[PDB]
């Protein structure tokens, strides 16, 4: 589709829409240009929903809760108010851990404080208190609690933060009070804003005063990386194998005292820069440790990020550097021989949260496969910035896609695939169109790294490619 | 590493030797972990009668809970009519969370909007939120109707719906007589069943309390049926199948069967169809209203009575033979179309499977959950087989519920073992399974996490789960299943009897050591 | 011992310390036993691939046969006609083996008598025992038809059915019109498939080779419909349902499906519902006959071609989506009836499960068996489905059909790693997945020492069975399923995805270990 | 029922046969009179099956390879003709044993010589050598063959005993031809005797001059208890715990190394009369060996089981055996507390084999139940001899029973429990009567011993007693 053809085909899914919704979802809407580097030139993001139009975005508490603090695995954290926030999101998300579920991990339970009318009337602070010595009598193994303020917390004028220092100096335990309600921001971003700070106001300077720990030149930490299928597992051991010592990871299978030691290391190295830039700029503001983004997705992405990462240290890990991708040459080159002739050519449409849809697009070019439309949920221009420039001329780009948007760019550009999440997956299933979860890897995965690679390959393999697609028509019809 | 030609996803990837002296080294130099003695000894120690003791004092912690809130009742109730528009007015965070958890179900579309009210709505409420929301969806989505209930921000700051409503049609935002029916469904009381109740009944509200003055009780020779909160495709299916076997006349009110399975044949389908307008304005003309899950419709059950002038029969969900029984009686007394044939003949299939399959099931003793009229008809038909249902735990069960279940469990030798619980969550029902081990567990999938504990303390205290319920997540098709009448019973002690085979397989598969009992014929 | 309030059967009792000590002093002391390493090596050996050589070079043992003798199938065929009595010439012990066998797999009544021919009979032959055989049956139970098959002791003597019958008839025995349909049975001919052809060939015959003057093919505008050996009620029924559905009419010959689901209700009922003399003796008068298993109809085919001149049409087994939808258009075609909305619609909820599944069902590789036909459309819907059917075993398959086989296998690049075995038992199977592992395997209930076999070896060897075929005995109900159309292609789906996603769970349920992967949404 | 309203049910039912089966069938019928000593006074048995009638009776070689020779698990039992009969009963019978199958065991294995149309025409013998050969390559450690005939084998006059002579000698192995085809008799009795005799020809003598075998003053040897569900082992540890050594058991769980060590006994304790007589009166003749019928059905006969036994022994055997009476005596008794009270007064019919229709009737009466009918399939007339005292005055006996008559006999007779086979079950629970089968025992078991009535009272009551039987009538009917 050429420009002119893609600007017509938004102004008539326009057409359906209110005045005031269509002027508004027009400034979300854009046809790619990879010469402008400003995209407040071109998109708007980061603003409220439209009332009504099926938006796909979640709220503050799934951004802190579901996101940030619920992968750190020895904490305990409190879905703090009614019941129904904590059981949605109860195991949702595959923020992959090692530990004993019960005893000394905790990440697929939920705890709740199920809050009920008198709790809304006369306030839920007494309450907390009773259920923090509860958790302490039935769950002596956990390091920290953390409380994850729904809607009504802010609403009726508990106050988390007295609770959480009263009870943090009774039990001499860290106790973080999270004010990520839903009603806080426009989706899960705010969330991820709110969650760092409290990460930095609570657990980030515990050791500040500590000489204890033996920090080495090598020492780094994965920020922004919750080991969705493992991911994180399957980053850290490329740089191990270069050399390099992961004192944490943040915060998929992360524990909090991996997090008390993130300010002993040397590097930071940021994948998902949306959730987790707040807390990187407070660490080089505060202990002058420098951050540095860089991407997993596809064996050409890993290796351009494994060689600057090594080139920020001495000649040793440099050498170290080629020698991992050497190792692993012959393995994704296998991949890529017996998958690309599979996939050459086929046409993606992706649309998830804050970071994929632009960090995939190389590992979808290394299987000679075309993005032809991309966007966010909930990005920022920041992140639209960083996109134009990974996205083809003339694609098209979309910030906080409706549902009704979504369905008639499809039946326009007709992709070979699309890759988004699972309120959007069966739709287009019923269309004839090959759908692979870009959120929950459709559980499988991992996909970060050269062994992710292989595995992301043959998933997009066996969709595309499947025998179902060709069966939708009846043969009388 | 990988092989190319036999690729390793998370498992088994990670139990290579790399992987596993990685994960050794973060562990052992960052983690800080508790000692392996340790955290094994206060595993056991969450095992015993001591811990299951302090386990049920909690009165503020809930773990691990067996209910989900009011709005995401509303939203099933309201897919189950004809071109109808769940809307859920409040916070959009919710309505994400809804699709996905009936999007994981139902393995289908799950069409449902929010109004995206914000913090800015504390000052001055959502009206404006309301007003451009049902233009919006209106237009973009083309409903015949749009179905409210809200969320718990709206509900704390108080936002009136039905004058919000008003004021939307006052100035002009969606048509006067456009059908908007509204119900407010706050997550902290009740359940989602309570939801459901509340939008049912506001539903019944819009469409006939204005105009009862011409209704005629018995006028259209119909009953109508009000299923609840079902989440099994089967369950709306058979109500109808045997109806429609018995020539009776029927209105199925909130029939989402046909919008939770749409065929894949190139097209999306956001509606399909449902209940009709016309249905729910004639209904008050019915003979009467049968209710099926009477549990949690009794705010319905005093609007169908008060309003319609309806005699509602007193009737237990039709599951299990005495139930299906009943309930096939009572619609052949008001219809008075006889009990035909075919169901004569299939009520004897069923008995005769009872009578196939009771030595295995004979005795067998089950740890169960759900909600109240599932649990109630699950106990029921557990005791028509000789099984005993020891631990029946009934999260969002009230104290009324547990004096009826409490009854049942009295009327049969095979209730003798039995509790009921109310209040309790499943981390109360891990410590049951542990001081007092059932065969079985019947549950939903948050069941698995139970069997994984139990097989943790050894192979001989596991206790497997049978899944039947809501929501099933891990297993697929499941929710293509039936669990009412005779149909139902069938499935149901099917899955029973072939779940104690197979485990008695599984006890019985080692060579030369117990499979002198790994018999060919059982 | 017993304690009285938890009494032991066999499983677990001899595992008590007493009766294992007694044990160990048996063995010891009487038994001779080979050493327990020579036990373990001698196993070990049988895994291998040396073992397997030896194994596939077998032409006088057979070990762990899948198949039976012809007239266990002319039984079931007879069992499918109104008011019909199965009679089978020859020696007793048979029938209380084809009895019992189809009682273990139906868990119903099978009636079936014998004429109880002795030594004596090798003199003189079997005459004065069909005389009397037939007045008595006839007298006793009341059939309105005697259908007649042999044994091979009656094969080998050379009893001419025929003459015996009509000297029956010419000496007053039984009536002249009275309908005594027979057929050759050989057991050392082909197998049970083979007797049902044999069956249904000679009523066929019985009731239509001397009556076709007066017969004009399509004045009765139905088409007839030939199950063959079918022991799935949901396949008859589904046929049945289809066809209804459509408004094709139609006649089913050979039609147990009532006689082997009789209801519980007091009384036992020896004959229920099968096609009656009626529809057999007005069949020529069809548009057309379809054959549902046309692999073991051959016989039946020539007959149905060369005396009704029925052109019947070259259609294979309605078993997944391909194969279910060019019956549907055949019989379209021959009907003129359009492909009705509701069966559309079914399609395409199937494709819908086949597009939700298809991630867990891609590359899973499988050994299975069972009869020709049976086999052939469970590979064809699996190459549907992305899997890879990779040992293919069909013990009374023959050359013909494994051409056949073969090019569907090269039709999909999912047939790549399969290779069809005939003439082949479970014995060779078992080397086969030791030796090329699959991921499960289909098949019936013989396969489970096969499982027991592989788990032996190890946890990582075991390869799990998934019951799908005749004989099962070990599971309660399973006669009831569906294996045709879109139906039993939505069965097959759901529990072949739901066996990948338990093994899974089974796999991934190791606390710390590999619990990692154990996830509630699959 | 009085004798002449039973004497009356019997003319009503023959009412609907053919002369010639009416007076046939009337001698196979009775009306118990437990003064009658000589049972062919009253009742005709081990006759052929009238033509037509559906026995429920089988064959010949399910008396050989099907119960004497099939649990003899240390040797391959060949089922020598076409693949029928060998498939039907593959693991039918409960005849357990402790063994590694495919490797040292071989019982729920079908071999088969799986007989096509040129073995008929030309004879099977040179496949049966071949045979012979390929078994011995793939299952090594086999000690030993039989060659269990289906009906051609006679039919075309092959040589099966010169194949196992030549073929044994070869190989030096035990290969023992059995000429069990079911046209021989009338039933399974022939087949057992067939089997009997084969025993004594071809493997009981092998140790004749051997007298390396260390025998003892208490050594026993159980023969006729197949160990269906373990039944055997229950009866074996009695027999020891009262200080007995049992050399070995025909042939549940047995050996052929057992069996050749038998003749080296003291004492024959013979179970199931019907099969194993043959073999214990010829081991009396040859070896001088006495045996003694004994039964372990329930308390009352397993403790004078136990007294006669150790009878045959010496004071330290008698002390031994009223210590194994005392132990077990609160076991049973807390068996028949629980149960006779919800048993009391109910009524059985039974039809089952050889020897069980009669051995079970004390059991019966242990918990308060009385047996109404009985009957065998192919019983003779000195098991019936032994039957008419165990059952009351007045009941009903029937020999070789058809389906007909079985049926009519429950409709007026109206027992409240049966206890008969497979072919049976089904039927009777359709009429609403609850049914044990008494072959299989239902997939339960062990019945004999003490351990063994636990787990009969707990069966017999779980089914006479179950909720469902109160179910079958529709309420609307
Ligand atoms: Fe959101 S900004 Fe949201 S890289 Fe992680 S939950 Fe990216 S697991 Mo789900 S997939 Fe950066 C997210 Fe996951 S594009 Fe998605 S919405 S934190
Ligand atoms: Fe026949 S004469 Fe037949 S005590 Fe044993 S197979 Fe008795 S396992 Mo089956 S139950 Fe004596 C028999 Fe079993 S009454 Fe039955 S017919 S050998
Ligand atoms: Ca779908
Ligand atoms: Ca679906
Ligand atoms: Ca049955
Ligand atoms: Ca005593
Ligand atoms: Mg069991
Ligand atoms: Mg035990
Ligand atoms: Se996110
Ligand atoms: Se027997």
């Amino acid at each position: 589709m050429s420009r002119e053809e893609v600007e017509s085909l938004i102004q008539e899914v326009l057409e359906v829409y209110p005045e005031k919704a269509r002027k508004d979802r027009n400034k979300h809407l854009a046809v790619n240009d990879p010469a402008v580097t400003q995209s407040k030139k071109c998109i708007i993001s980061n603003k409220k929903s439209q009332p009504g139009l099926m938006t796909i975005r979640g709220c503050a508490y799934a951004g802190s809760k579901g996101v940030v603090w619920g992968p750190i695995k020895d904490m305990i954290h409190i879905s703090h108010g009614p019941v129904g926030c904590g059981q949605y999101s109860r195991a949702g998300r595959r923020n992959y851990y090692i530990g004993t579920t019960g005893v000394n991990a905790f990440v697929t339970m939920n705890f709740t404080s199920d809050f009920q009318e008198k709790d809304i009337v006369f306030g839920g602070d007494k309450k907390l208190a009773k259920l923090i010595d509860e958790v302490e009598t039935l769950f002596p193994l956990n390091k920290g609690i953390s409380v994850q303020s729904e809607c009504p917390i802010g609403l009726i004028g508990d106050d988390i933060e007295s609770v959480s220092k009263v009870k943090g100096a009774e039990l001499s335990k860290t106790i973080v009070p999270v004010r990520c309600e839903g009603f806080r921001g426009v989706s899960q971003s705010l969330g991820h804003h709110i969650a760092n700070d409290a990460v930095r106001d609570w657990v980030l300077g515990k050791r500040d005063e500590d000489t204890t720990f033996a920090s080495t030149p090598y020492d780094v930490a994965i920020i922004g990386d919750y080991n969705i299928g493992g991911d994180a597992w399957s980053s850290r051991i490329l740089l191990e194998e270069m050399g390099l010592r992961c004192v944490a990871q943040w915060s998929g299978d992360g524990s909090i005292s991996e997090i008390e030691l993130t300010p002993k290391v040397k590097l930071n190295l940021v994948h998902c820069y949306r959730s987790m830039n707040y807390i990187s700029r407070h660490m080089e503001e505060k202990y002058g440790i420098p951050w540095m983004e860089y991407n997993f997705f596809g064996p050409t992405k890993t290796i351009e990020s494994l060689r600057a990462i090594a080139a920020k240290f001495d000649e040793s890990i440099q050498k170290k550097c080629e020698e991992v991708i050497a190792k692993y040459k012959p393995e994704w080159e296998a991949v890529v021989a017996k998958y690309r002739p599979r996939l050459e050519g086929k046409r993606v449409m992706l649309y998830i949260g804050g970071l994929r849809p632009r960090h995939v697009i190389g590992a979808y070019e290394d299987l000679g496969m075309e993005v032809v439309g991309t966007g966010y949920e909930f990005a920022h221009n920041d992140d639209y910035d960083r996109t134009m420039k990974e996205m083809g001329d003339s694609t098209l780009l979309y910030d906080d896609v409706t549902g009704y948007e979504f369905e008639e760019f499809v039946k326009r550009i007709k992709p070979d695939l699309i890759g988004s999440g699972i309120k959007e997956k069966f739709i287009f299933q019923k269309m004839g169109i090959p759908f692979r979860e870009m959120h929950s890897w459709d559980y499988s995965g991992p996909y970060h790294g050269f062994d992710g690679f292989a595995i992301f390959a043959r998933d997009m393999d066996m969709t595309l490619n499947n025998p179902c697609w060709k069966k939708l028509q009846a043969p009388w019809e | 590493s990988q092989q190319v030609d036999k690729i390793k996803a998370s498992y088994p990837l990670f139990l290579d030797q790399d992987y596993k002296d990685m994960l050794a080294k973060k562990r052992d130099g960052f983690e800080e972990k508790y000692p392996q003695d340790k955290i094994d000894e206060v595993f056991q120690w969450t095992t015993t009668k001591e811990y299951q003791e302090l386990n049920f004092q909690r009165e503020a912690l809930t773990v691990n809970p067996a209910k989900a809130c009011q709005p995401l009742g509303a939203v099933l109730c309201a897919l189950g009519f004809e071109k109808t528009m769940p809307y859920v007015h409040g916070s959009q965070g919710c309505v994400a969370y809804f699709r996905s958890y009936f999007n994981r179900h139902f393995r289908e579309p799950v069409s449902c909007v929010s109004d995206s009210m914000t913090e800015d709505a504390a000052v001055f409420g959502g009206q404006q939120n309301m007003k451009d929301g049902l233009q919006n969806c209106k237009a973009t989505y083309k409903p015949d109707m749009i179905a409210v209930s809200t969320t718990c921000m709206a509900e704390v700051i108080g936002d009136d719906l039905n004058a919000f409503i008003n004021n939307s049609k006052k100035e002009g935002f969606i048509p006067d007589e456009f059908p908007v029916p509204f119900a407010h469904t706050p997550s902290f009381v009740g359940s989602h069943v309570t939801g459901w109740d509340n939008m049912f009944e506001g539903i019944a509200r819009y469409f006939t309390l204005k105009s009862m003055d011409d209704k005629v009780v018995g006028s259209n020779k119909k009953i109508n049926i009000v299923p609840g909160f079902e989440t099994y495709l089967g369950n709306f299916r058979v109500i109808k199948r045997m109806l429609s076997e018995m020539g009776v006349g029927y209105s199925l009110l909130s029939d989402p069967e046909e919008v939770l399975d749409t065929p894949a044949d190139g097209q999306f389908r956001m509606y399909a169809g449902g209940t009709t307008q016309e249905e729910m304005k004639d209904a008050p003309n019915a003979l009467n209203t049968v209710l099926l899950q009477p549990w949690h419709l009794e705010k319905t059950k005093k609007f169908v009575e008060g309003t319609w002038k309806h005699e509602v029969p007193k009737l237990n969900i039709p599951m299990g033979l005495d139930w299906t029984d009943e309930f096939l009686m009572k619609v052949s007394e008001i219809s008075g179309q006889p009990i035909p044939a075919s169901l004569t003949k299939e009520r004897g299939r069923l008995v005769d499977m009872m009578t196939d399959s009771h030595t295995w099931l004979h005795g067998k003793r089950f740890a169960l959950w759900g909600d109240p009229d599932f649990v109630m008809g699950l106990v029921k038909f557990l005791l028509e087989l000789g099984c005993e249902p020891v631990h029946i735990l009934c999260h969002n069960g009230n104290k009324r519920w547990k004096k009826a279940v409490d009854a049942i469990l009295a009327a049969s030798p095979y209730g003798k073992n039995a509790t009921v619980y109310i209040g309790k969550d499943l981390w109360h029902l891990r410590s049951l399974v542990f001081t007092d081990k059932p065969d079985f567990m019947i549950g939903n999938s948050y069941g698995k996490f139970i069997q994984r504990d139990t097989l943790h303390k050894g192979k001989e205290f596991e206790v497997p789960l049978i899944r039947i319920g809501f929501p099933i997540f891990d297993r697929h098709h499941l929710h293509r299943s039936t669990t009412l009448g005779y149909e139902g019973a069938m499935q149901i002690l099917t899955t029973l009897v072939n779940s104690i085979l197979e485990r008695l397989d599984e006890e019985t598969r080692g060579m030369q050591a117990t499979d002198y009992n790994h018999d060919l014929v059982r």
